[PDB]
């Protein structure tokens, strides 16, 4: 049968109660299970037959309901509960799963910490040279990262990499990478990055001199 | 209790595929095994299941015609034939059990999960990563904590899987997501801050695994 | 289908494996407590399958609550010594028998061999067997017997 879960995207913060609902195209009776899926990693029992908890599980999850509607609740947010959650019906034939529920977590703003990498000489034998710009632990998620190749704003040659939201502090992390071809990058002296985030009042800057 | 899968496999469009999954252990296979595929960005999705002791074997409706389940002693594995670009994803194999009872004819619920073997299919070429140190320098270290960490650049596909210090050095590291670089190739970085008193006796050292091309690399990464 | 097979290995012991690779008094024992076969032995041993409580075979692999085994059933109308074994669902062997011994034990020194002892009993491996005939109630009964 058909499994439809509600919401689809939820945010909230450490020690609210949340709840996510799975709804069956038609009655399941209790064979219902739930599932943790955290980012990169298989995903995990929880409650099966709808309200057993798994060995092991902590006491803050929660399953009830029958037939069509369910509902799994956490009585208190935890920083780990950051992942994706997933209803499965086991009655008929062909089992099956519902959407799938994002859970991000909304905390307190906190200010990146800012590194910047030159590129290494072994990258400029082989006539390329990527310089990386990392925003550690920060929260919220929006920031704006400039390059700046003496004292000229850069565009077009740059990507960015956001990790996502940190299992214990439930903070971000973001990477740009200036990429430029030796000859580019040997004629510049200046590389900085210059990073404007809600946490800082003023626009940080880490930068180096070719040499 | 612990589930051992196969490889991440690189394809190309028409061939077939083998997929196994093994407990890791001394154990024999005895309760039901199912597989579930997840498409990247995507859903879990049921694809098949097989019960030793019965013998018998469910697929799901939409591949019906080009997957077969299978299973011996020790080992299931999970078989697609022409393969095409859709069925690149990460593909699971679970034991379903039924806790209540434990009853081997009736299994309802996925307890043990194997980390998973991702598959893509594509006809592009792959390729290994050149791996470059991040190395930590005074433009790295900022009051106490120091930054440092490992470029994994042009490679294709995914995935290429990082550790540092063989998996004795996990807090604080920040492997992120790939980008897709305008030449198709993936490019990688991993990093990690640690106090900067300790550069000068730590030693921290990258492991690089890119399966599809063989690709195995522990880069020192020094000041 | 007849078999019950409510078998919890968390323990990871490994006597699921071996089914398929290679007191008390006996009255009625619930199918969702047993894994793998039951033997009742009177002075041979018997298999003994799921039923109702009316003695109506069924066949849910001992999965529902109303599956039992009729082990008073297989009592000796005679009343000779009788005794059952079987396998429980954490992989501990059960026996049920009179104050003989309790399950398959003719004698304190003997056991009645049947095609899973060495699954319920690993202990009796390097017993010695000897073919028994005998007349129990008036009926012959031809059976192996290990004993040290
Ligand atoms: C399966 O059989 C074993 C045989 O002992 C049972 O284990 C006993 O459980 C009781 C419960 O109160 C304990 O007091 C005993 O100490 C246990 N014995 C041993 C040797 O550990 C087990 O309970 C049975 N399973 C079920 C579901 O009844
Ligand atoms: C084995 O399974 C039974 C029934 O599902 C359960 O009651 C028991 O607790 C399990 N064993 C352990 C050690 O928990």
């Amino acid at each position: 049968l058909t499994l439809t879960q509600s919401p689809s995207s939820l945010s909230a913060s450490v020690g609210d109660r949340v709840t996510i609902t799975c709804r069956a195209s038609q009655s399941i009776s209790s064979f219902l299970n739930w599932y943790q899926q955290k980012p990169g990693k298989a995903p995990k029992l929880l409650i099966y037959a709808a309200s057993s908890l798994q060995s092991g599980v902590p006491p803050r999850f929660s399953g009830s309901g029958s037939g069509t509607d369910f509902t799994l609740t956490i009585s208190s947010l935890q920083p780990e509960d950051f992942a994706t959650y997933y209803c499965q019906q086991s009655y008929s034939t062909p089992r099956t799963f519902g959407q799938g529920t994002k859970l991000e977590i909304k905390r307190t703003v906190a200010a990146p910490s800012v590194f910047i990498f030159p590129p290494s000489d072994e990258q400029l034998k082989s006539g390329t040279a990527s310089v990386v710009c990392l925003l550690n632990n920060f929260y919220p998620r929006e920031a704006k990262v400039q390059w700046k190749v003496d004292n000229a704003l850069q565009s077009g040659n740059s990507q960015e990499s956001v990790t996502e939201q940190d299992s214990k502090d439930s903070t971000y992390s973001l990477s740009s990478t200036l990429t430029l071809s030796k000859a580019d990058y040997e004629k510049h002296k200046v590389y900085a990055c210059e990073v404007t985030h809600q946490g800082l009042s003023s626009p940080v800057t880490k930068s180096f001199n070719r040499g | 209790q612990l589930l051992e899968q196969s490889g991440p496999e690189v394809k190309r469009p028409g061939t077939s595929v083998k997929m196994s999954c093994k407990i890791s252990g001394g154990a024999s296979i005895t309760q039901a095994m199912s597989w579930v595929r997840q498409a990247p960005g995507q859903g879990l999705e049921w694809m098949g299941g097989i019960t030793p002791i019965f013998g018998t074997v469910n697929y799901a409706q939409k591949i019906l015609g080009r997957v077969t389940i299978t299973a011996d002693e020790d080992t299931v594995s999970l078989e697609l034939s022409s393969l095409k670009s859709e069925d690149t994803a990460v593909y699971y194999c679970a034991r379903e059990v039924n806790l209540k009872t434990w009853n081997l004819a009736h299994p309802n619920v996925f307890d043990v999960w194997g980390q998973g073997t991702m598959l893509t299919v594509s006809s592009a070429s792959t390729k290994g990563p050149s791996v470059f140190p991040l190395a930590p320098s005074s433009k790295s270290t900022s009051g106490g904590t120091a930054a440092l960490g490992c470029l994994v650049k042009d490679y294709f596909p995914e995935p290429v899987t990082v550790s540092w210090n063989s998996g004795a050095l996990t807090s604080g590291v920040h492997t992120f997501p790939a980008v897709l670089q305008s030449s198709g190739l993936y490019s990688l970085s991993s990093v990690v801050t640690v106090p900067s008193s300790s550069l000068g006796t730590q030693t921290y050292i990258c492991n690089v695994n890119h399966k599809p091309s063989n690709t195995k690399v522990d880069k020192k990464v020094e000041p | 289908n007849r078999t019950a097979l409510n078998c919890n290995d968390s323990l990871q012991t490994g006597f699921i494996t071996s089914l398929f690779y290679a007191p008390r008094p006996c009255d009625v024992v619930s199918a969702r407590t047993v894994c793998g076969p039951v033997y009742c032995f009177t002075p041979s041993p018997v298999v003994v399958g799921t039923t109702d409580k009316l003695g109506i075979p069924t066949y849910n692999w001992g999965e529902n609550e109303t599956d039992v085994f009729m082990l008073e059933s297989l009592r000796p109308p005679t009343g000779g010594w009788f005794g059952c074994t079987w396998m429980n669902s954490t992989g501990f062997t059960k026996t049920c028998g009179a104050p003989g011994g309790s399950g398959p034990w003719i004698t304190p020194r003997c056991l009645v061999d049947y095609p899973y002892r060495l699954w319920h009993y690993p202990c009796t491996v390097n017993f010695t067997l000897h073919k028994v005939r005998m007349f129990v109630g008036g009926i012959e009964h031809r059976f192996d017997a290990a004993c040290n």
